[PDB]
């Protein structure tokens, strides 16, 4: 559980069903029977989204 | 050769005691970094979010805890470039006081002078006022002090206030909580706990940055030290 | 060193693979697992070609003590790649 | 992101949004994306490496300002990342400010101070829309005199802080996370490795790769604090080693 | 290329949402309509060639010029909107002259190329002035640094060049410079080679007949920018007609 | 008023002077500090007219503070050199401030001597005022090649003893100022060998020359 | 573009007057109130701070009433931000006139000079006029004790008791009702000052932290300008309880 | 509309619409012919008047006794450039003491008239100058536009349907250098009528003549001092 | 006013100079540099008076600083010497200082330029200058031959500096000599603490 919070620097609530849908997309290719930690972390990495705070934006 | 473009007033009065465009600037500091400041009554301690959320941070001098002078430190929330000018300006102001008085600039005075430029940028066309709010510390009059200067240029006097993410909620928790008569070591422990409440995610020592002002003088705490305080308290 | 893009490195690996199974029996078994690993990387056409290679390891390994190992590798692969592979290959 | 709502005359002016965004600055990020330049920067203890792509439209070139590696002072060196027009104007401004520092300071300037002067100047651009901010991004590399090698990055706005390793260009965020794994894995910092780790990262994120001639690496070694461009030969030495490295 | 005539060019300090101003994109488009002006760097100098528009047999050298001497050793070949090209020549002439007063030597082109490119970018920044509407080449022979050729676009990029051409067909002319090795050439052979390319590249849709005017800053003009000597001009003229055929 | 001298062990600076601050050539104060702290690790010994020394030192004091705080890297003598250089050249003479600047800079240890004009030169021991010679003569005896911190302290107390005897405006205490990378000692007293004191006898006349007739007490 | 907007700052509007000048008065309404009252031997200023917060440290004890000079005092009614600039201009003008004059600065003279700057911006420069009305209290020999009121419109007024800031119409009448022409002495006037502040605020409950009270009382040979410490104001807050009865009776 | 009054909106050809309007302003203005020889320069300009009880306004303006100018377009816009041309030529004469070349002077004028074309919210000027000068090389007639673009011609004519005048000029181009001061005017007259309808020829009081050289000092012929230069003309060459 | 000299090899220069920076009658410092920071790649040979050299040395640092970055790292000798001409132009006869500038620019080969205290800038073979070079004028000239070779330059140059401090009444102990290449500026110290004397008269 701890890791799932760590990986993305931006995520919102609506985005958790999206990353779950993304992990599941990669996972079906492998043709598995379980959902690995491997699938989640890749899922966070692609469409992680811009670090808006540093450039300008929110901050 | 020459530049024009935008030189008519961009700022219109709203009935609220503030203009529209400044009100929007205060939301900018809210989406800014968490920074907490509590006056311990035997020095002031100020703590700020070290990160800009890339989580590769390697600080040795590139801090957002900066000594202006002997006993003044600044930690901020909001914009980076807007802050750098205030730091450069602050040293020139402190020294301006240092030449005349042979003591650097009190908290109250430094605030009056920084505040006048921030308003300048509002009223004028083709400029925008800062997106920065300051937690200013100092030891003057024989007492530690802590002031808040907002991005408008207005000042609110605080013994404890919080900025950054959940700032509004931050001020009410401090207003009730705030402590005094604190030993130096305790000052750090209270300050870190308050920082835990504002700031989310991981804290280690390359995520948060702490600076203390006391009698000996303002300095900025080494990354090893911050870690020992953080662990200690619940 | 890098992925080198999936298509670019893959063409090269795929050609050597096809030749390795054919020529020889015993030295082939040790060369073929290593050549087989490299081709695994894509999710592209490479899956179809990797699977033929696997049948060869399985019979050759049975001759040796590698028999226990041989099942695990093919068994997992059928799961992994159901494929666009032909029926002759699938049975 | 936000495109902002107006209540002033915010639409073509940099003045506030309810996000806190400045319109001209956000437009400055799109200027990075125009150039096509992306940089990966790595800090060590042997050296600070900046490695970035060199633009070729045609093979009739002289390399003196085709180059995106610039000497901003003899010891400390930098790259401009983004649109090349905005880069040249910024480099120009900075050098006059750098020379001013030379008259005042009298010597080789610390990396922390060099980034801070550019940051104050770029505060003038960021507050104005009279003159739009320059939509380039600078990563200064160099050995700060007592601390060691440093990699600092300024945005078009001018936001700067220290990092273990930094990236700039078409997309900061994607490049950083790739670099973060390289940082976790923390390699033995000597000359061959720090250059090589920088070079491997820039190639993985693009997935196009390159030859040594196609990139320009600039290092500040403990060996010579002078800011040095490796050139075709010296980069090549790393590349051949890198192939043998796994 | 992006630009729309409504929005994000209704002030010359308005930054476009694409990262490149519409006005700079418009400035490049004008260069694209104009005639071809070429300048190729040699080992012993630089040879310019710019086609001088003739609309009447009443015209002398003064009409429809595109060769300026920014210094008196440095040349400027421009293409695009002539009105802004001549004004930037005048400010540039001043900028070179002040440099010579202070510095006191044949100016190195590498310094000019940075200062001018930044000045061209300044006009995109500012409201009281709009971007320059030409792309131009700066070319010199000196002993301080040799032959130097730089081109600056109206964007305010400076890049270094062996041989560039700007016109109605910028890419075809540059491939043609690539084929030939100027490494094998001295400044004398280059004059022939510039001369042909101008005739082929240029498409009449606005000319009616042009005169090719070329300038040397080379060996037989001694590190000062003079118009082509007569022998060189005639060698150059024959080859250009021969290349057509 | 201000006669300053410095010595080098093989490090950076122990700067010495005898104390006394004067209102013209009349003592304002018997002995109070006149080797000065700038913000927190740069010290300046002074000679000539003390006055120009103080104000130039104070602007420079501003400018080095800007560089220290961002870098967290030693106070920059060269910076301080340049500012003084710049001010004195425009006029070609504007006040006389003869200054012994000394701080260990981020890279090498750097010692400066600024005269009345401009300079840009870099020595390692300088003694200032018209009594530079008196201070140098203690060092030339005591210090052959290489010296230590304690040893450098003993030359420094001796250079300060010489100026006290040579010009009576300098008097009493020998002040020793240790200036380093991060240790900056200012302690008035380092040697009491004399002292300016009040009388043990008392005579003053009360009301036999006093004249009064009205009083009020305003705030 | 810039040619397709309106804000009618230097340009006159259909009204015959600029938008920017009229709008500034609205901003002043919802910001803390400042009143000046006349006494027989002094003048005083009482103000509500812009801080509605429950916790103040008192870093600067001038957050509304700033004492410019040893002869003068001011209040701020409006935004604290525009005040900051104005406060710095006032410390210079007030002392400059005094260097020359050697006589306590006339309350009228100060305001007309200041009002000229307020109007200068709205008319030209393309800047908006300051969102702050400053309430000046001072003493000169040739008018006596004075109170003058400053606007963003460049309007000045000679008053004896006036209030500007929040709910001003009520406030000036309330000062007139309790305090007639030349009626009330300095001590009793300080009480009156707090009584109107309790009633009129942006946000209720009057406390030491929310109020700052300043006295101009002529001492023995000098005119003394002091801002009262929190402790003294508190003695006036109980005095203000007593005063409510007294107005009615 | 308002995107055509903006000096910051351009066509896809890369032409600012405000510069385009500014060239036409010349063309609605009256026709002027400017010719050169190798001893003289002649400016022939077409006049106008408000009433029959009035004399016609000189369109030939006096700068110096070696250089002279003729205007076509707006007089008020003209007068700002005129104050600029007089200031530069007189400067040249005090400092350098060379009887200023035409060729140097027009290029600087080109710089100034270019400034409003770059400015936002400022209109280009829209007057056409044929500047006649005599330096030690010989005479030159340079024509400067409402843009930078300036011409070195033997003969030029600018104004309404000016292309037609150039044709007469081109047929007699060589002759101009041999011809006399008197003839150069007569060849000017014959060009000037081509611009106007063929229903009309010139008259004595609509012709202004401005003669330039340093074999003669500058002269302006008005409405009745025009006659000696006028005689010898051909009615509408087609 | 200590001597300044730069003698021509033909690819690098060797300069040689004597030390003492003086506070009038009394010598203030004889533990100083004669080739302080003028840039980071460039050398000038300095002596004279502390102020006359300094004003010029800094302006050239600031201009040189712009020159070096834009051109690509090495500056031009001829550019650098003109900047010094400007300072001298105002202070014509006021400052007696004359600076001896010696370099290797990207202009070509080795060049030695003499910037005068008048405002004059010239490229020549080798000159030695100061206010005291009307004093060691013979001694330089005998050493100076057509193409004086480097090994020869070390003995000749040092000697000229030695001749100066012994004879000089504006000279002083230790010749500090400076050899300049495209690598940076390099100073060496030839002692005179230890007894070296240009042989006494009877």
């Amino acid at each position: 559980l701890e890791d799932y919070v760590a990986r993305p620097d931006k995520i919102s609530g609506a985005d958790i069903n999206s990353i779950c849908q993304e992990s599941g997309m990669l996972a079906v290719r492998e043709n598995r029977y379980i959902v690995l930690a491997k699938d989640f972390e890749k899922a966070y990495k692609t469409v992680i989204k811009k670090d808006e705070q540093e450039h300008e934006f929110y901050k | 050769m020459a530049e024009r473009g935008y030189s008519f007033s961009l700022t219109t009065f709203s009935p609220s005691g503030k203009l529209v465009q400044i009100e929007y600037a205060l939301a900018a500091v809210a989406g800014g970094a968490p920074s907490v400041g509590i006056k311990a009554a035997n020095g002031v301690v100020l703590a700020t979010e070290k990160k800009q959320k890339s989580i590769l941070y390697d600080e040795r001098s590139v801090h957002k805890v900066e000594p202006i002078t002997k006993h003044i430190g600044l930690v901020y929330s909001g914009m980076g470039p807007d802050y750098r000018v205030l730091v450069h300006r602050a040293r020139k102001l402190a020294q301006q006081y240092y030449l005349v008085y042979q003591e650097p600039i009190p908290t109250a005075q430094l605030v009056q002078r920084v505040a006048s430029v921030m308003q300048e940028y509002t009223q004028s066309g083709g400029v925008r006022p800062f997106g920065v709010s300051l937690l200013i510390c100092g030891w003057n009059e024989g007492r530690p002090y802590l002031f808040q200067s907002d991005p408008s240029g207005a000042y609110f006097a605080w013994k404890a206030t919080a900025m950054g993410k959940n700032y509004v909620n931050g001020k009410t928790f401090l207003e009730k909580r705030y402590n005094e008569d604190l030993e130096l070591e305790d000052a750090i422990h209270t300050a870190i706990l308050t920082l835990k409440e504002s700031f989310e995610g991981q804290m280690t020592e390359d995520n948060i940055e702490v600076g203390i002002c006391n009698e000996a003088g303002f300095r900025r705490l080494t990354p090893t030290e911050v870690r020992d305080y953080l662990a200690a308290i619940a | 060193r890098r992925s080198q893009l999936k298509q670019a490195v893959a063409k090269m690996v795929q050609q050597c693979c096809t030749y390795v199974e054919e020529i020889t029996d015993l030295p082939v078994k040790l060369r073929l697992i290593d050549t087989l690993r490299m081709v695994t990387e894509g999710k592209i056409y490479v899956e179809i070609e990797r699977a033929r290679l696997t049948k060869t390891l399985a019979t050759i390994k049975e001759q040796n003590g590698d028999v226990k190992e041989a099942a695990s590798i093919l068994q997992e692969l059928q799961v992994e790649t159901y494929g666009s592979m032909e029926k002759k290959e699938r049975v | 992101m936000s495109r902002g709502s107006s209540a002033g005359f915010d639409r073509h002016i940099t003045i506030f949004s309810p996000e806190g965004r400045l319109y001209q600055v956000e437009y400055a990020f799109k200027a990075i994306n125009q150039g096509g330049l992306t940089s990966v920067a790595v800090r060590g203890k042997d050296c600070a490496v900046i490695v970035t792509q060199k633009k070729v439209p045609d093979k009739l070139l002289d390399s003196s300002t085709v180059t995106h590696l610039f000497k901003i002072t003899e010891n400390i060196g930098c790259v401009m990342t983004g649109m090349t027009a905005d880069s040249r104007s910024q480099v120009q401004r900075a050098r006059y400010e750098a020379a001013n520092w030379k008259y005042k300071y009298g010597y080789e300037i610390p990396v922390d101070m060099l980034c801070k002067r550019i940051a104050d100047i770029s505060q003038v651009y960021t507050q104005n829309a009279e003159m739009r901010p320059l939509g380039c991004c600078m990563i200064l590399i160099g050995i700060d005199e007592e601390q060691g090698p440093q990699v600092y990055k300024c945005d078009p706005a001018g936001y700067y802080c220290g990092f273990k390793a930094t990236a700039a260009g078409v997309k900061q965020t994607e490049s950083t996370s790739f670099l973060e794994k390289k940082v976790k894995k923390k390699f033995d910092w000597t000359f061959e490795q720090t250059v090589e780790t920088a070079i491997t990262c820039l190639s993985t994120v693009l997935s196009i790769d390159f030859k040594p001639s196609e990139i320009e690496v600039g290092v500040v070694t403990v060996e010579n604090p002078k800011f040095r461009i490796l050139t075709e030969a010296e980069i090549d030495a790393h590349l051949v080693a890198l192939a043998e490295r796994d | 290329m992006s630009s729309i005539g409504t929005g994000y060019d209704l002030s010359a300090s308005t930054f476009s949402p694409d990262g490149r101003v519409f006005q700079v994109e418009y400035a490049m488009k004008a260069v694209e309509n104009s005639s071809t002006a070429i300048g190729i760097r040699c080992k012993d100098g630089v040879v310019f060639g710019v086609e001088k528009l003739v609309l009447s047999k009443l015209y002398e050298e003064g009409s429809n010029k595109r060769l300026f001497n920014v210094d008196r050793h440095v040349g400027m070949a421009v293409a695009g909107l002539l009105a802004d090209a001549r004004s930037l020549a005048d400010i540039a002439r001043e900028e070179a002259s002040n440099f010579r007063s202070n510095f006191g030597y044949n100016i190195p082109l590498k310094h000019l190329a940075d200062r001018v490119a930044m000045y061209v970018h300044a006009y995109t920044l500012y409201s009281a002035v709009r971007p320059f509407g030409c792309s131009f080449m700066l070319g010199s022979y000196s002993v301080n640094d040799g032959a130097q050729l730089y081109m600056i676009d109206p964007s305010g990029v400076s890049y270094g060049y062996w041989g560039c051409a700007i016109g109605k067909a910028r890419q075809a002319a540059k491939t043609e410079i690539e084929k030939l090795q100027m490494k094998e050439m001295t400044c004398r052979d280059v004059v022939k080679e510039v001369a042909k390319i101008i005739y082929i590249v240029h498409d009449e849709v606005k000319d009616k007949a042009f005169e090719l005017e070329l300038s040397w800053v080379g060996e037989l003009t001694k590190g000062r920018h003079e118009i082509v000597p007569k022998d060189v001009r005639e060698e150059a003229e024959k080859y250009a007609k021969e290349s057509l055929k | 008023t201000t006669i300053a001298g410095v010595v080098y062990k093989d490090g950076i600076v122990l700067g010495a002077d005898t104390r006394a601050t004067e209102g013209m050539v009349v003592a304002d104060k018997n002995c109070s500090k006149i080797h000065f702290i700038s913000p927190n690790i740069y010290c300046c010994g002074a000679g000539t007219a003390a006055d120009t020394d103080m104000t130039t030192q104070l602007i420079s004091s501003n400018l080095e503070l800007h560089s220290l705080t961002t870098g967290r890297l030693p106070r920059v003598v060269t910076a301080n050199r340049m500012l003084k250089q710049m001010l004195f050249r425009y006029q070609g003479y504007i006040g006389a401030a003869l200054v012994l600047g000394g701080v260990d800079v981020t890279g090498p240890h750097l010692y400066s001597i600024y005269p009345h004009g401009s300079t840009d030169k870099l020595p390692y021991v300088t003694m200032g005022s018209g009594s530079l010679a008196a201070m140098a003569v203690f060092e030339d005896k005591f210090r052959p090649d290489m010296e230590e911190e304690e040893a450098k302290k003993l030359v420094s107390e001796a250079i300060a003893a010489g100026i006290f005897n040579d010009l009576g405006s300098g008097s009493n205490i020998d002040l020793c100022v240790i200036s380093k990378s991060k240790l900056d000692f200012l302690r008035p007293y380092s040697v009491p060998n004399k002292k300016g004191t009040r009388f043990g006898r008392y005579r003053c006349e009360k009301g036999t020359t006093a004249v009064l007739t009205e009083k009020v007490t305003p705030l | 573009m810039s040619r397709r907007y309106d804000s009618r700052t230097t340009i006159f509007s259909p009204e015959g007057r600029l938008y920017q000048v009229e709008y500034a008065m609205e901003a002043i309404g919802h910001a803390g109130t400042c009143l000046g009252i006349l006494a027989n031997d002094g003048v005083l200023l009482a103000a509500e701070r812009r801080n509605i917060h429950k916790l103040l440290d008192e870093v600067f004890f001038s957050e509304k009433i700033y004492k410019l000079n040893e002869d003068m005092a001011c209040s701020v009614a409006g935004i604290t931000s525009d005040a900051n600039v104005l406060t710095n201009e006032l410390r210079l003008i007030a002392q400059r006139y005094l260097l020359q004059y050697q006589e306590p600065i006339p309350c009228e003279q100060l305001v007309t000079a200041l009002c000229d700057i307020k109007q200068a911006y709205t008319q030209f420069g393309g800047k908006r006029p300051f969102g702050v009305s400053l309430l000046y209290i001072g003493w000169d020999k040739h008018y006596g004790f004075q109170l003058y009121q400053s606007d963003p419109s460049g309007n000045y007024g000679g008053w004896k008791a006036t209030c500007i800031g929040n709910n001003s119409a009520a406030a000036v009448s309330m000062l007139k009702q309790d305090y007639k022409e030349g009626e009330m002495t300095l001590k009793s006037a300080l009480a009156l000052a707090v009584k109107v502040l309790n009633k009129t605020m942006d946000v209720s409950k009057l406390s030491a932290e929310k109020v700052e009270i300043a006295t101009l009382t002529r001492e023995n040979g000098k005119t003394v300008i002091r801002v009262l410490k929190q402790k003294e104001v508190e003695q006036l807050i109980k005095k203000h309880e007593e005063e409510e009865a007294k107005a009615e009776r | 509309n308002q995107y055509d009054n903006d000096v910051t909106v351009w066509s896809p050809q890369g032409r600012i619409h405000q510069i385009e309007y500014a060239m036409e302003a010349v063309k609605q203005g009256s026709a002027t012919v400017g010719l050169k020889s190798k001893t003289h320069a002649v400016l022939v300009a077409l006049k106008r008047a408000q009433s029959e009880l009035a004399a016609h306004q000189k369109k030939i303006l006096h700068v110096d006794n070696h250089i002279g100018i003729s205007i076509a377009g707006l007089t008020a816009d003209a007068r700002l450039l005129c104050n600029f041309m007089r200031q530069e030529c007189l400067d040249s004469r005090f400092v350098f003491d060379r009887p200023l070349p035409v060729s140097r002077l027009v290029s600087l004028i080109g710089s100034k008239t270019q400034i409003p074309t770059q400015r936002y919210g400022r209109r280009p000027y829209g007057v056409g100058l044929l500047i006649a000068g005599y330096d030690d090389m010989g005479p030159h007639v340079f024509q400067t536009c409402p843009s930078a673009n300036y011409f070195d011609c033997r003969a030029m004519s600018i104004g309404a349907r000016s292309q037609s005048a150039r044709t007469y000029l081109e047929r007699h181009m060589s002759e101009f250098m041999q011809c006399n001061l008197d003839e150069l005017v007569k060849h000017g007259l014959r060009a000037l009528r081509e611009t106007l309808p063929a229903e009309q020829d010139l008259t004595t009081k609509n012709v202004s003549i401005g003669i330039v050289g340093k074999d003669l000092e500058f002269t302006i012929y008005d409405d009745d001092d025009v006659s000696p230069f006028l005689d010898g003309l051909e009615e509408r060459p087609q | 006013t200590t001597i300044m000299a730069v003698q021509f090899d033909g690819g690098v220069v060797l300069g040689a100079d004597s030390r003492t920076t003086t506070g009038s009658y009394i010598a203030n410092r004889v533990t100083d540099k004669l080739t302080p920071i003028h840039d980071h790649i460039f050398c000038c040979r300095s002596g004279s008076a502390a102020d006359t050299q300094a004003v010029a040395d800094a302006v050239t640092y600031q201009l040189g600083f712009h020159s070096i970055e834009l051109n690509e790292p090495p500056l031009v000798h001829t550019a650098a010497s003109l900047f010094k001409e400007m300072c001298y132009r105002y202070r014509e006869d006021l400052m007696a200082g004359i600076i001896i500038a010696g370099w290797d620019p990207q202009e070509g080969g080795q060049v030695y330029s003499v910037p005068m205290g008048g405002m004059m800038v010239r490229q020549s073979f080798a000159i030695g200058g100061s206010g005291s070079s009307y004093i060691y004028g013979y001694v330089d000239a005998t050493y100076r031959e057509g193409m004086t070779k480097d090994e020869c330059l070390q003995f000749t140059a040092n000697a000229l500096a030695l001749a100066m401090e012994r004879d000089g009444s504006s000279g002083g102990v230790i010749r500090l000599a400076a050899i300049q290449q495209s690598g940076v500026e390099r100073q060496v110290l030839l002692g005179d603490q230890i007894p070296k004397v240009t042989i006494s008269t009877l």
